[PDB]
């Protein structure tokens, strides 16, 4: 996970948190994963 | 992929010996910083106008 000094709060929170995830299953949508978690080069982004 | 089903790139070896096949490198450029300035700038502009 990204540490608190690496978060640009206006990019995450210009919209409410209400729609970052699917209401049917509570998993967060794929576009927000690399914004919150660091991953290596060549990584399969569908795996996490 | 080559004929043997395996992928080769700039760093490929056989028996530890670099193949140095000669794949190209292409540059893509122009990418820029994000809009984080917009709201502080739009307050600034109003205060300035005032």
């Amino acid at each position: 996970f990204k540490p608190g000094n690496q978060i640009d709060f206006n990019r995450l929170f210009t919209l409410p948190v209400t729609e970052l995830f699917d209401p049917n299953t509570m998993f967060v949508y794929d576009q927000y994963v690399p914004l919150l978690v660091n991953l290596p080069s060549g990584f399969d982004q569908a795996s996490i | 992929q080559f004929l043997d089903g395996n992928f080769y790139d700039l760093n490929s070896t056989i028996a530890g010996v670099p193949l140095n096949i000669g794949f190209p490198s292409r540059v893509f450029a122009g990418f820029a910083a994000l809009p984080a300035w917009v709201i502080p700038v739009s307050v600034g502009s109003s205060v300035g106008i005032l």
